[PDB]
C-alpha cells in the first residue's frame, strides 16, 4: 500500500487508506451492534466520518510540523520567510552526497510541508563545519545541497521554483571551537516564501 | 497583529471554461404537517389513536449539467425528480394509497470563490419552477374508493451558498443551503366531500444538503463522489377540505449519493 | 566546593521563559547558539515614537530576566518601523528606540561585554503586507545574540 | 489570479424611486370565500385580489470603504371587490407598509460580478379590511391588522457586462415582532396577540447604469415577490389564519450624487 | 477582503438571555368571556424568563473556527382566561448547535463569519388545566429534531473595541414529533420536519487582557420553528413556536 523508500515518488494516499479502514471498522461495529443491515450502514457511516475527523487534523501542518520535529528536524518561521534546518549527519551518508534512506520517514514529511505551499520559492543551502580543505568543505556542502535540491524535485516540485547553493564554514550558527555546536553547524537550510 | 501574514489576498480563482454532468440517486421520505399527516384512529375504550402516513422511504434521482467560464461565474441547469407512491394501512378493513410527485427545474448563475487554501464557497442565485403533485386514494378490503388530489406548479427564484471546507487530499466537506419563493397556480378536487377549488398562491421553499465529497483528477478533468443527507420544505403545498386540516406543508428528508463528471475544454 | 552551574540561571526557567515570551505574542527562537528576540513594537512603544509605555516596563524586565539565563559576549539590539514620513525620520526613530532599549536593558544589568545599536528603518522588512502603523507585522526590535561556550 | 478587492473611499448620496405592479396573496385559509352548488358539485371562488400600484422610495448614504445607509419604504393599497353571489359581495381593502433601514458593505468580486451583503431593521405595518354588502348595504365586515419591527438581512448579486447594462437579483430575509390584532363582526368576536412573523423577499430583473458629472444614473426592471408568514387571522374565512404574500413587476430610477 | 492568518486558541462564552415566547395563531387564542353580546379571547401573554448559552470553540487553522453552543430555556407559565379555570404552560427549549465557521475580514471596520453546521432541539409543553382547587387534565407535545444550520454573522468594529453585530442564519430540523390530549381523547407520534429563522443584533466591546480577549456583548435575538408542534386540544392545529428577547454575554478567546 506503501512503497517505503519515497513512495516511488508519486502521490501519497495515506488519507483514503486511513478513511477505507475507519469504514471498514465502523461497518464491523455496526454489524456486531445491531446486527441489522440499515445499523451496518449507519456504523459504517459513523465510522466513516469519525476516520475522517480524525485523520483530517491529524493530516494538518501543526501535526506534520511536530512530527517533523520528532526526527530531528527544527522549523522556524519569521514573517513570510519559514525554514526547515535538517542535520546532515541523520540524512547524509558519511561525506558523501548519498541520501540516507532509513530516514525515509522524516525527509518523506518534509515533502509533505513544502506542498502546503504551492507559489513558494525555495532555497537550499549547505553547510559543514570547519575541517577541510576550503575547497573540499565547498564541494562537500554543494553535493549535499545539490542532493537535496534533486529530492525536493523528485517529489514534484517544479525545477524553476529551486536554487541550491553550498558554502563552506562561511555561515556559522555555532562556535566551531567546541564539539556539540560543530555538530549543530552541519545543516541544510531550506527557506521558502 | 498577525506577525506571519500571507492571507487570502485572492478569493475570485483564474478563468477556466468548462462542463460537467452530474448525476445523483436520493434515498429520501416525504412529509406533511399535521393537517394532513393524520387520519383516521383506533378507539380504545373511547381513547382514539390518531394514524399518520408515516411515508416509507423512497428513491428520487438528480440530474444537472453546468457550464463553467471566465471567472468562477458558472450557469447549472438541474432536474430534481422524485415520485412516491406510499401506502397507509390503518386497520385492514380500509387503507389509502398516496402518490406524490415532485419535479423541479432550476436554473443557477453562481460565483466561486475560495476564501483560504482550505475553504472555499460558491454563491449562487437563479430561477426554479416545480410541479408538485398529491393523489389520494382510499380503498375498503376490496372496493376500490374514490380519493382527492391536489397539484400546483410555480415558478420563482432561489439564491443560496455552497460551504465546501476542502484539506487538500482530494477530500473535501460541503454544507449548501438556499432559499426559494414560487408564484403559482393550485388546484384540488374531492369526490369525497364534492369539492373543487382552484386559485394561484405562494410557496416559500428552504432547502440544504451536508455531506462530504471526494475529487479525483484524471488528465482530461475531475471527478467527484458526494455522498451526505438533503432536507427540503415547501410551505402551504396543497389545500383541501376533507381531510382534518386545510393547508398542508411539503417536506423531505433523505441520504444521497452522487457523482459528478468535470471535464476541461 | 565550585559552582555546579553558571550563576543564577536554571534549564528549566529557560524553556519557562521562551514558552511565555512565544505565548505573549513575542516571538523567541533558537538556531544552533544564535538566539532572536523579535519585539512587537505595538507592545513597546507608542505610536511611531521613542517613548516607552510604563505598561511595556513589565515586559521588557521579562526580557531582561531571559538574557540573564545564558553567558554571552556581545548582543545587538536593531529597531524597524513602517514607512511614515521619510527614510531620515524613519532611521532616526528606530535609532532612538535601539538606544533607548539598549540602555535600559543594561541598566538591569544583564552581563554582556558590548551592546550593539542600530536603526535600519525600513530597509530590511519581512513581510510583503506594508498596510498598518506599529501595529504591522514587520515594525518590531530585534535582540540578537550567540551564547557563548 | 488575483482579485475581490473592496472599493476605495467613497463619500456620497443616493435616492431612488421605483413603482411597483404588485399582486397579493392569501394562504388557502383566506383565499377561499363563498361557493357555487351544482348537482352537489362544491365550486368555491378564489378571491383573486385585482392588481395594484405601489411605491418604494430609498435614500442612502454612502461612506468608508464603500458602506451605505440605505433606507427604503415600500407602501402598497389595493381595494379589490369579489362577488361571491349576485345578491352579495365583499370589498377588501389591503394596505402594507413597510420602511428598510440597513448598513450595508458592496463587494467587488471581479470586474464583471459584484455582491452586496447587508443587514438592519425591518418595519411593516399591514392591515386587511373585509366589508360585505347586500348590493347596498354596509353589512358587518372584519378587520385584521398585524405591525411588527425585527432583523432584516440580505444579500445582493449584481452581474455587469460593463456600459451600465446588467443583471441583478436580490435575496433577503427578516422576522418582525409586534402585535396583531382582529374584529369579526358576523362571528361576533375579537382579540388580539403578541406575535411574530418571518418574511423573506427576492427580486431578480435588469440594471442599465450611465455615468453623470455628478453621479451615476440607474434604470432598474424586474420581477419581485415576498411573504409574510402568519400575517393575519380569523375565525370568519373557512380556515383561521392567512399567510400574506405578494408578486409583481417594478420598475425604477435611482440616482446616486457624489460629494 | 481578507482572510485572518493563522491563529491557534481556545474561547468558552456564556449568556443569560430575557425572552419572551410565542404561538402562532392556532394556539394563541385560549379561553373566551362572553360580554354585551361579544366575545373576547385572551391573550396568551407569556412572560420574559431567563435561559442561558454556553459556547465552546476552538480556532485552529487560518480564519477558521469550530463552535459548540448550548442553549437551555424553561418556561413556568400561568395564564387565567376566567376566575375559576386556567392553564399552566410548562415549556421547555434545548437546543445545541456545532458548526465549523470562516472568518473573514474586508476592512478595518466590517468583518464577517460565514457557519455552517449542525443542530438538534427538543421542544416540550405540557398543559395543565386547573379548576379553583382540583388538579384537571392537561396535554402534551413533545419535538425533538436534527438537521443543518447555515448561516452569517456581520461585524462591524470602530477600533478600540467597541462594535456591532447582526447575525443571521436558518436551518432545517427533522425528527419526532408527538401530542396526547386527554379531552378529545386523542393520542399521535409521527416523524416531523420543521424549519427554523433566527437573527440576533446587538453591540460588543472588547478587552485586550494580557493572555487574550474579553468579549463583553449585550444583544437581542429572535428565532422561530415553522410547525414546531400540534394538537387539536387548542381550538387550532399547529404552532410556530418562537421567541424573541435581550441577552447579554461574556466570552474569552486565550491563545494557545
Amino acid at each position: 500500500c506503501f512503497h517505503p523508500p519515497y513512495n516511488n515518488f508519486q502521490p501519497d494516499r495515506r488519507a483514503v487508506k486511513r478513511v477505507g479502514v475507519d469504514t471498514g471498522i465502523g461497518a464491523v461495529a455496526g454489524a456486531i451492534a445491531s446486527g441489522t443491515a440499515s445499523g451496518t450502514l449507519i456504523g459504517a457511516a459513523a465510522g466513516g466520518t469519525v476516520g475522517l475527523v480524525a485523520s483530517i487534523y491529524r493530516d494538518s501542518k501543526r501535526k506534520i510540523i511536530r512530527d517533523l520535529q520528532k526526527q530531528d528536524i527544527q522549523y522556524v518561521e519569521y514573517g513570510d520567510t519559514r525554514t526547515l534546518i535538517i542535520p546532515t549527519d541523520k540524512y547524509f551518508m558519511f561525506s558523501s552526497p548519498r541520501l540516507n534512506e532509513i530516514c525515509y520517514p522524516g525527509l518523506n514529511n518534509v515533502i509533505r510541508l513544502l506542498n502546503f505551499y504551492p507559489q513558494s520559492t525555495i532555497y537550499v543551502a549547505g553547510f559543514t563545519d570547519n575541517v577541510g580543505s576550503r575547497s573540499h568543505k565547498r564541494k562537500l556542502s554543494q553535493a549535499q545541497a545539490e542532493t537535496m535540491m534533486t529530492f525536493l524535485w523528485a517529489n514534484g516540485i517544479a525545477a524553476k521554483r529551486l536554487k541550491a547553493e553550498g558554502y563552506g564554514d562561511k555561515n556559522a550558527i555555532s562556535d566551531n571551537a567546541i564539539i556539540h555546536g560543530s555538530a549543530q553547524n552541519r545543516r541544510i537550510e531550506i527557506q521558502w516564501f | 497583529m498577525g506577525p506571519v501574514c500571507t492571507p487570502g489576498n485572492v478569493t475570485v480563482p483564474c478563468e477556466r471554461t468548462a462542463w460537467d454532468i452530474g448525476i445523483t440517486a436520493l434515498y429520501l421520505q416525504p412529509i406533511y404537517d399535521a393537517d394532513w399527516g393524520y387520519n383516521g384512529f383506533t378507539q380504545v375504550g373511547g381513547w382514539r389513536h390518531w394514524h399518520d402516513v408515516d411515508h416509507e422511504w423512497d428513491w428520487g434521482f438528480k440530474l444537472e449539467g453546468s457550464y463553467h467560464f471566465n471567472t468562477g461565474n458558472d450557469i447549472n441547469v438541474n432536474w430534481y425528480h422524485f415520485d412516491n407512491d406510499s401506502d397507509h394501512w390503518f386497520d385492514f378493513a380500509n387503507w389509502h394509497n398516496y402518490n406524490n410527485k415532485w419535479d423541479a427545474v432550476n436554473a443557477e448563475l453562481g460565483q466561486f470563490v475560495d476564501f483560504s487554501a482550505n475553504k472555499k464557497m460558491r454563491f449562487h442565485g437563479g430561477v426554479q419552477y416545480a410541479r408538485i403533485e398529491a393523489d389520494v386514494n382510499r380503498y375498503f378490503n376490496n372496493f376500490a374508493f374514490n380519493g382527492f388530489n391536489s397539484k400546483f406548479n410555480g415558478f420563482g427564484p432561489r439564491t443560496g451558498l455552497d460551504m465546501n471546507y476542502v484539506f487538500g487530499n482530494g477530500f473535501g466537506i460541503y454544507a449548501k443551503g438556499a432559499a426559494a419563493i414560487l408564484v403559482g397556480t393550485s388546484d384540488f378536487y374531492d369526490g369525497i366531500g364534492f369539492v373543487t377549488g382552484s386559485k394561484n398562491a405562494i410557496v416559500p421553499e428552504l432547502e440544504a444538503k451536508l455531506g462530504a465529497d471526494y475529487t479525483y483528477a484524471m488528465a482530461q478533468g475531475d471527478l467527484t463522489l458526494d455522498v451526505g443527507y438533503m432536507w427540503f420544505n415547501y410551505f402551504n403545498a396543497m389545500h383541501n377540505t376533507a381531510t382534518n386540516g386545510l393547508e398542508t406543508d411539503f417536506a423531505a428528508s433523505g441520504p444521497y449519493i452522487g457523482l459528478k463528471y468535470v471535464g476541461n475544454v | 566546593k565550585l559552582p555546579c552551574r553558571v550563576d543564577g540561571a536554571c534549564d528549566a526557567t529557560i524553556i519557562k521563559m521562551m514558552t511565555d515570551l512565544n505565548k505573549k505574542g513575542i516571538k523567541v527562537a533558537s538556531v544552533g547558539q544564535n538566539y532572536l528576540i523579535s519585539i512587537p513594537a505595538s507592545a513597546l512603544f507608542a505610536d511611531q515614537s521613542p517613548r516607552l509605555n510604563w505598561a511595556s516596563y513589565s515586559l521588557l524586565n521579562e526580557i531582561a530576566a531571559f538574557l540573564k539565563q545564558f553567558r554571552k559576549i556581545a548582543i545587538t539590539v536593531t529597531s524597524y518601523s513602517s514607512k511614515y514620513v521619510s527614510v531620515k525620520r524613519e532611521r532616526a526613530l528606530t535609532l532612538a528606540r535601539s538606544r533607548v532599549v539598549s540602555e535600559y536593558l543594561w541598566s538591569q544589568g544583564v552581563d554582556s561585554r558590548i551592546i550593539f545599536t542600530q536603526g535600519l528603518g525600513s530597509d530590511k522588512p519581512i513581510t510583503s503586507y506594508t498596510l498598518g502603523g506599529d501595529r504591522s507585522p514587520n515594525a518590531r526590535v530585534e535582540i540578537t545574540f550567540r551564547r557563548a561556550v
